[PDB]
């Protein structure tokens, strides 16, 4: 309201004028977060302190040695 | 606290079969059904306890369960008479001497009859029904197991659950 | 195993009453509502109804109707699932998980492992519930009474994990006044046993009507002007001589003449032409000397 | 011969501003005396006529206006009029000034979520999809074992194709419990799968089965299609901060856990800004800045007012409408300091103020008539004049509130319309805020 | 004899409002007496709630302590029936640790609008005559089977699908069981063993109560009506498989986007005829507990087309609004008090105070002499109505201890000496002023 | 060839076609 | 015209704190005017920031509302440019619910100091001309630039990468040799027929490139916190980083400096609205401004002698003397008519509007009667009235229209007192 | 996190059973709270019923306040 056959088609069934599509969410990816070799090699405390860290597992009260001796 | 101070007393039978398994005897019919090689009508299981021994006759479908559980002759087992499920407890204490070391804890022979029955009266608050419904147990799913590795915390139980529990205890 | 031992094996001390046994601080099994006891006792199982993987609404009445005599009966409080169709929300946007790139062969080996899943054990643990359950799941094809699955495999949301939405066949009814009207007419007339002709003025529409006749399983038969002359013979001869075919689909210019459809009790025009007489023929090719 | 009609679905509920349909200005920018449901308030309606141009210009960021005036003068009616005047497609975001006090996230950040929600975006997404009945499905194995491919045969009314697909899609098909004879849909951009059911061809194979059945898909097995997606900047911000797209175990399980809000960091909003600017440059996207409406602004905390100093000076932020009905109150959070409208002077200097003012008796009669014919009730002239008097004695809110109760009495005693005697009865059952405050002051020894 | 979970409590005698068809209050009916003015007004707002046309209507009930404010609210809650949601809250209950105040009120609103869904499905209901399950000797796992079902009039055989067989085998149905199968859902349910065949059996796999065989047609339709609040629809949709949060209460600060999406979808179901929306009521008792932030939310929350009818009650004079310095009527700010209609209540006389006691003894199963009622009515004006009501059980118990069968005036004088009124207690607290703590 | 499980009024039955192991060995 | 995200806002016209090479502030440039003393002082601080040798130094910008004391800081953030960290927060933004109040400041310092490194990469870039595969697998490809060609035999891991990404003849691609990542840049123009199109690269196929890269000191700390710490750099879940981790990382970055493997890039923290930190937060900045890895920090404020938050004590600027001795104060002054007129001109140019010289005159007087920001808001509104009227230039009657529609606070306060009892809670 | 009350009750029942059986014995110890003057009024009102169980320690408390 803003040919006769268009009005007739819409009145008969709106699928004759425009078919309903399968909706699905908008899909997106950002660019991946870049880490340098320098930080991946020399930068993780998990790695560069691995010699020091081992002592904290040696001096643990949860070593089976210490449990038997305590128990 | 208002729901702790209201109790139910509810009473039910328990029935169980238990004993050391002396035999598993799958029993064939004289003829198979047409076109088949063999057909099994039942299994016989012989159970023994400190009071005596008897055969139980069971549906063939038991046999699958008796190989999911690693049941072998000289184990002690139990069967829940209201459910049909079978569970292993371990090798009987009789056999504790058959090696210098074995990596299984042995369990003593059951005392009393092969078949046991008793009536018990169990008593619970409505608050216990609130909590047991608001955070289920007996998980074999990610939701349960995740929920059980996580630190438990009290939660604001909804008035709907209080409603539903009131509806069923009235029945 | 602890529950059986603790609940039947109770009488007398093992030692002339000394010593705690192994496992004796594990008290949680003793509670009346513990899972072992609530599995062991058949009746308390009914008072703990809220399981973690069903859409339980609560308790309601239910009614059942016999087809004969139209007699009903009423069932009091039973558990209920929620209806299927309440699950309807979806995100507007679904981002892929953010990921790191580092330009080193060893770093690339590491991130590949994470995208596959860290280890076979850890992945099996989430995906199948335990590595024991993963090992069983492979061969559960061969067991009559298998035990439950334990992983993400054990959970099934009503729509699947995807958010994509397909317009269901009911949308034919929701979207047109005319089909909404037609559906109530045909369901009524079906229950009354009345045979029907449907006439319609667009081939595009007779296609939509055919999709409807397939969805609500009425049985049907259609005779567009595009049908071959030999088909018309069989199709008319099958609408006489049978009780089976509920409805015939026609376009008035193709099927409204000569056809002798005396088997129809009723006629529906889904649309109408600018010229009468066509409809008069379409009606009087049912309404004629053969009818009683 | 015989004639019949059917329609029984219950019509939409009436509420407090459902009579408002727009500002009712004329083309020159002047206000008509009564139009589109509003009457009176000409300077304030003319001022809102400037603001609907300020929005549609798209030129500006962080401009802000305050509607101020005594309770019951029509402040939120005007802001709702603007929401009609902009049309549906411009995002209009309503909020109340007591919503900033969340228990999950800091007040200062709740404001930012609402600002980013009031900027809309429109995107021409292209999706490519495979659909059909699955006629064949076979994995291809390889050494360190691994899966190299899955091969899938698909069938539609047009014919068939056979495809080679990534092991991620096989992992998805397995999870969806797909088998041969099922009808499925796959979108290749997302990696997502949906099962629909078995093909109708098989639907009679069993007397008793749980499945639903679907007709064979029409069209080509592989096709790509454009979807126009409407979204907000906030929706991109949040969907990236706790992701659920893709099909890995991690994202799949993040769909099950309790959905906590979180303080989205400036680095994410920064990266999202760059992405949407690049969608605009390619002509894929259109930007539609909208409006944020913060009613009851007089009870944001002073921490929040002092944050709006920064958020309104952003080059991104949308146009903001504040509203207040207070005198020289103490500013919340300060305990000592008082200022106009309950808002600090430092913020009140960054806004334009629109004055809103009390109604005359003629305006009240006019609004009551408008409202009665909106609620769908008939009223006699001498009754409506009596309600007009009650308005001058009390408040127009109370005068409008008597309408539906009076109509109930009218239908109970068989009258079609409100007569004066119905209003005269209802007025004695329900007190107003002044008459009840009197009886409660006389008996003050007993409450 | 038997005691159910619901017992005699403070308002158990009220069963409606006792209005006639012309909406005039009867002097004593449906367990309410006197109070004619406020009961009329309650009739009118109840009529408005049943009509359902208009959103966000608000009513405040006011008056002295102990004059039936809560009683009238319970009265209308009975009259309105069970099928229409009516939510009670005391004003204290919104101060959550799990979620903000505006969330708590939003939940209390959305919990008070019902969506009502009738549902019909087709079921098969019969006694299992046999089951065949065939399993591959190695193969892919494509199990196949046949099952037979009986009634007292008919029996037939079903060829079984591969998705369905897993359900029968999961729930371990066997011959002799009576079952109900929902065709559309694919779910089995079991009534029990039939009485006949359990005689011809192995050592026990089950031990439970029997049930009778079904009759007539083997296939039948079932109907259920579900009422689901908007709130539980929001919770279900907040995350995948979120169902336990309907009982657990664990779901915090639901995303606004979810509710907006649900408000749309609910309207579509209405127009489609798939569901009926049914407005209900929210009753906030002791409403003067709310902070001014909560009041300020209500101002604008009340203006949505999904708002329920709201009722509030209070016993407060001019008092300072909680969380501020400002004095106001009812301890509510005028912003909100302007948006509602006030109904007010009146103190009682002898004539109706005696009649309240008479209708209370009918509910607690007590007989008393007219002399005893005369004394008790005096106590119930010298001292508050609730105290007089509280003596009735104590009098009945003291009567029964001494093997009486009707309460006499000396029983009441006994009890009155034994359990104090506040006014007498407070008087004795003056003479021991140094012995109690922190005067 | 298919292993077949039966339950009925005549009692339960399990059945194996000839040449299938029928792995219910006694203990 | 098409719309950026970045539309015109309140400081958009400022494109630099504009000065001559001797740090003399010229009378109007780069979009800003007046404030001679403050812009010269800001120039000296910008030179300290850029030189970078001295840590743990702070300056307070102070003066009446609407005297350019955010403007000079916003201009300075443009003038410093990218590739030197600058971080801006409101003082009300540190009051987190998820993280301590002293953690949020600790973290805000470390977002604003950067570690910089340079590293080298073997990269392939070219148009693919042929690609071949067999039934382990061995294949071969040929690449082209404008200047040379090559054929390469492919090892197994490249065959997996190339077959995964469906590379086709005529594609233009880049390869990270060391890692097996393929980037595709579209298709060559000469095979645009039978998608985005580009000309084939120049130079040789295999280039040893060198890439300079920089990370905030905070971003080192977060990556180290968890199995995939970098996600908390977006999601915000970085709750209370353990101080013994930060203790370690500072010592590691100190040795990277001394061994020359990386270099440290200082930066700026612009904590705006400082007068509303608590006394606890001031007491932390007191001592955070003494590390070798402190940035420069710039604080703005508009408050007279006032009670400092969390106490009953009163002090200048609403900040304790304890913190004011750490810093230098630069004081802004209110504008004359000339400056006011000129600022209005600059805003008119930024908004794309023209007005009569008398219209500028009356608007200048309004600007002095009601404070600048009011007058600046009239400009946009006036142009909208002209457009509704089908005018072009702003005339005095269009300004006098808007002055009657939209009130300032002083007039609105006057028109509130005549209805005193109709408003709530006065 | 806040042990549920029905658990502590259950433990008390079990420990009482073991001392009647002779399987176990209970050793009472001490709780010392130094600077007790800064317990709060709600916490003092809890001590009023903590000091009344069948199994509680002896409390020693020290304070310096007038
Ligand atoms: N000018 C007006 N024309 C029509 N209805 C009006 C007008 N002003 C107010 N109203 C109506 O009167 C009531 C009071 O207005 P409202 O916007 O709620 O006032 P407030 O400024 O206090 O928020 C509402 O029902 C509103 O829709
Ligand atoms: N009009 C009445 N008719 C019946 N019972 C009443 C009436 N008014 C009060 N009651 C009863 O008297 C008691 C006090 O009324 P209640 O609702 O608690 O008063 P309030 O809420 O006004 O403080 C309750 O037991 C209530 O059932
Ligand atoms: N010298 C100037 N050049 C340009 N704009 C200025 C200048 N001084 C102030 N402004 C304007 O004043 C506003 C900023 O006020 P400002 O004094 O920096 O903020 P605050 O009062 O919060 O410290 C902006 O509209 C800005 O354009």
């Amino acid at each position: 309201k803003n040919l006769v056959m268009q009005f007739r088609k819409v009145c008969n069934h709106p699928e004759l004028f425009e078919r309903q599509e399968t909706w699905s969410p908008f899909h997106i990816s950002l660019k991946p977060y870049h880490i340098s070799k320098f930080i991946y090699r020399h930068g993780q405390i998990r790695v560069f302190n691995h010699s020091r860290d081992r002592w904290l597992r040696v001096l643990s009260p949860f070593a089976p040695d210490y449990i038997q001796r305590s128990l | 606290n208002f729901r702790r101070a209201i109790g139910l007393r509810i009473k039910e039978t328990k029935e169980v079969y238990e004993g050391e398994v002396t035999e598993l005897t799958p029993c064939e019919t004289e003829n198979p059904m047409g076109g088949y090689g063999k057909t099994i009508s039942h299994v016989i299981i012989g159970l023994k306890t400190a009071k005596g021994t008897k055969q139980l006759k069971l549906d063939p479908s038991i046999f699958e369960s008796l190989q999911k559980e690693r049941v072998e002759a000289g184990d002690v087992i139990y069967i829940e008479a209201n459910s049909g499920a079978v569970k292993r407890q371990g090798r009987c204490d009789t056999y504790a001497t058959e090696f210098d070391l074995e990596a299984e804890e042995y369990v003593p022979l059951p005392k009393g009859d092969v078949h046991k029955k008793k009536e018990i009266i169990q008593d619970v608050t409505l608050h216990d029904l609130d909590v047991a419904n608001a955070r289920p147990q007996g998980g074999q799913d990610i939701l349960s197991m995740m929920g059980q590795l996580m630190k438990p915390k009290k939660t604001e139980i909804t008035d709907k659950l209080r409603g539903e529990i009131n509806k069923v205890v009235n029945k | 195993r602890l529950h059986q031992l603790r609940s039947w094996g109770a009488p007398e001390g093992e030692s002339h009453q000394r010593y705690l046994r192994n496992k004796d601080f594990l008290l949680g099994v003793n509670f009346p509502l513990s899972f072992p006891n609530l599995c062991s006792c058949p009746l308390l199982k009914s008072l703990v109804f809220s399981s973690h993987c069903k859409a339980v609404s609560g308790y309601s009445d239910q009614v059942v109707h016999q087809r004969r005599s139209a007699t009903s009966s009423l069932r009091r409080c039973l558990l209920t699932e929620l209806p299927s169709f309440l699950c309807v929300a979806s995100p507007r946007v679904t981002a892929v998980p953010l990921d790191s790139y580092c330009n080193d062969r060893s770093a690339e080996y590491e991130r590949r492992v994470l995208k596959e899943g860290g280890s076979l054990a850890a992945k099996q643990c989430l995906l199948n519930g335990a590595p024991e359950l993963a090992a069983d799941w492979l061969n559960r094809r061969s067991q009559f009474f298998p035990e439950p699955a334990g992983g993400l495999w054990s959970i099934r949301p009503q729509n699947g994990w995807s958010f994509i939405r397909i317009p269901g066949k009911e949308s034919l009814i929701t979207d047109s006044g005319k089909l909404y009207a037609l559906d109530v007419l045909l369901t009524r007339l079906k229950s009354q046993g009345h045979r029907v002709l449907i006439y319609s003025q667009m081939t595009r529409m007779i296609d939509l009507l055919e999709e409807y006749m397939v969805y609500r399983k009425h049985t049907y038969m259609r005779l567009d002007g595009s049908s071959k002359i030999s088909e018309r013979r069989d199709m008319v001869a099958d609408f006489q001589n049978r009780n089976d075919i509920f409805v015939f689909l026609l376009s008035t210019r193709a099927g409204g003449l000569g056809i002798n459809l005396t088997a129809a009790d009723t006629v529906i025009f889904y649309d109408s032409d600018w010229n009468p007489t066509v409809d008069q023929q379409a009606m009087d090719r049912a309404h004629r000397l053969g009818q009683t | 011969k015989i004639e019949e009609v059917k329609s029984t679905t219950k019509t939409q509920r009436i509420a407090s501003h459902s009579h408002v349909k727009g500002l009712g200005l004329d083309e020159s920018g002047l206000a008509k005396q009564a139009a589109s449901g509003l009457v009176g308030q000409e300077n304030a309606r003319e001022a809102c006529g400037v603001i609907v141009e300020l929005i549609k210009s798209k030129k500006m960021a962080g401009r802000a206006v305050l509607l101020a005036g005594p309770p019951g003068t029509g402040k939120t009616a005007l802001a709702l009029a603007i929401a009609q005047e902009l049309g549906s497609k411009v995002p209009f975001c309503p909020m109340v000034g007591s919503e900033v006090y969340s228990t999950e996230i800091k007040k200062t950040e709740v404001l930012m979520e609402n600002f980013r929600r009031a900027i809309g975006l429109r995107i021409k997404e292209t999706k490519e999809v495979y659909e059909g009945e699955v006629t064949e499905l076979t994995p291809c194995e390889t050494e360190n074992k691994t899966i190299s491919h899955v091969i899938i045969g698909l069938k539609t009314a047009k014919g068939t194709k056979q495809l080679k697909l990534d092991p991620s899609i096989f992992e998805s098909l397995q999870k969806e419990r797909v088998e041969a004879g099922d009808v499925i849909y796959i979108e290749a951009n997302s990696g997502a799968v949906k099962r629909q059911g078995r093909c109708d061809t098989y639907a009679t194979e069993f007397d008793l089965e749980a499945e639903e059945y679907v007709p064979l898909p029409k069209g080509d097995v592989h096709k790509k299609k454009e979807i126009i997606q409407d979204v907000t900047l906030h929706d991109l911000d949040v969907a990236n901060a706790r992701p659920q797209g893709g099909q890995d175990i991690l994202s799949m399980m993040g769909q099950l856990m309790k959905p906590k809000k979180t303080e989205i960091t400036d680095k994410l909003r920064g990266e999202i800004n760059k992405v949407v600017n690049k969608y605009i440059d390619q002509g894929i996207a259109e930007l539609v800045p909208g409006v944020l409406f913060v009613d009851e602004v007089h009870m944001l905390d002073i921490e929040c007012f002092t944050y709006l100093h920064r958020a309104l000076e952003s080059s991104i932020a949308p146009i903001v409408i504040f509203a207040s009905n207070r005198g020289n109150c103490v500013i919340r959070g300060t305990e000592d300091i008082t200022s106009p409208h309950g808002i600090p002077l430092d913020l009140l200097d960054r806004v334009m103020i629109i004055r809103t003012m009390l109604y005359t008796p003629q305006e009240m009669k006019q609004i009551i008539k408008i409202r009665a014919q909106t609620e769908g009730i008939n009223i006699s002239e001498e009754a409506l004049n009596h309600l007009g008097e009650i308005g001058t004695k009390t408040t127009l809110r109370y005068s409008v509130q008597l309408l539906t109760p009076a109509n109930l009495l009218a239908k109970i005693n068989g009258k079609d319309s409100i007569e004066k005697e119905h209003v005269e009865e209802i007025s004695e059952l329900f007190y107003d805020a002044k008459s009840s405050a009197k009886i409660l002051a006389d008996q003050q020894d007993k409450y | 004899d038997v005691t159910r979970i619901e017992r005699i409590g403070a308002h158990s005698h009220i069963r409606g409002l006792g209005l006639d068809d012309a909406l005039e209050p009867r002097q004593a009916s449906q367990g309410m007496v006197g109070q004619l003015a406020a009961r009329r007004a309650a009739g009118v707002v109840l009529e408005m709630i049943r009509e359902g046309k208009i959103a966000g209507r608000a009513v405040l009930i006011a008056g002295q302590p102990g004059t039936g404010k809560t009683a009238i609210a319970m009265g209308m809650a009975q009259a309105l029936g069970p099928d229409t949601p009516f939510t009670a809250i005391a004003g204290s209950e919104i101060f959550s640790l799990e979620m903000s105040k505006t969330e708590a009120l939003t939940q209390a609103f959305r919990r008070s609008i019902g969506v009502r869904i009738k549902e019909e499905t087709e079921i098969i209901e019969g006694e299992v005559v046999e089951i065949q399950i065939d399993r591959p000797a190695t193969g892919t796992g494509s199990k196949v089977g046949k099952l037979t079902l009986k009634t007292t009039e008919m029996e037939t055989i079903y060829d079984l699908g591969t998705k369905m067989i897993e359900s029968l085998t999961k729930d371990k149905v066997q011959a002799g069981d009576v079952i109900t199968i929902d065709k559309a859902t694919g779910k089995i349910s079991k009534l029990g063993r039939s009485f006949t065949r359990a005689r011809d059996y192995d050592a026990m796999g089950s031990q439970t109560k029997f049930v009778q065989c079904p009759d007539g047609e083997l296939q039948k339709r079932k109907e259920v009506v579900h009422t689901v609040s908007l709130h539980e629809i929001d919770v279900i949709n907040s995350r995948t498989q979120g169902f336990l949060a309907l009982f657990s209460g664990d779901t915090g600060e639901i995303k606004s986007e979810v509710r907006e999406q649900i408000n749309a979808k609910v309207a579509e179901w209405r127009e489609e005829g798939k569901a009926e929306i049914i407005p209900g009521v929210l009753f906030i008792d002791e409403v003067h507990m709310l902070d001014i932030e909560s009041f300020s939310f209500l101002n604008r929350a009340l203006e949505s087309d999904m708002a329920p009818v709201l009722i509030m009650a209070t016993n407060r004079g001019i008092t300072r609004i909680r969380g501020t310095s400002y004095q106001s009527p009812h301890g509510i700010p005028i912003d909100l008090l302007d948006r509602l209609l006030i109904v007010s209540t009146t103190p009682y006389s002898e004539k109706d105070t005696k009649q309240i006691l008479r209708i209370r003894c009918e509910e607690e199963d007590v007989e008393m002499s007219e002399d005893a009622y005369t004394v008790l009515t005096r106590i119930g004006l010298e001292t508050s109505l609730r105290y007089a009501i509280q003596l009735i059980t104590a009098a009945s118990l003291v009567c029964r201890k001494r093997k009486g069968t009707e309460v006499q005036v000396d029983d009441i004088k006994r009890v009155y000496s034994l359990f104090l009124d506040e006014s007498r207690s407070t008087q004795y607290m003056k003479e021991y002023q140094d012995a109690f703590l922190f005067n | 060839p298919m292993v077949r499980y039966c339950s009925g009024a005549q009692g339960s039955t399990l059945s194996f076609p000839p040449g299938v192991p029928a792995p219910t060995a006694v203990s």
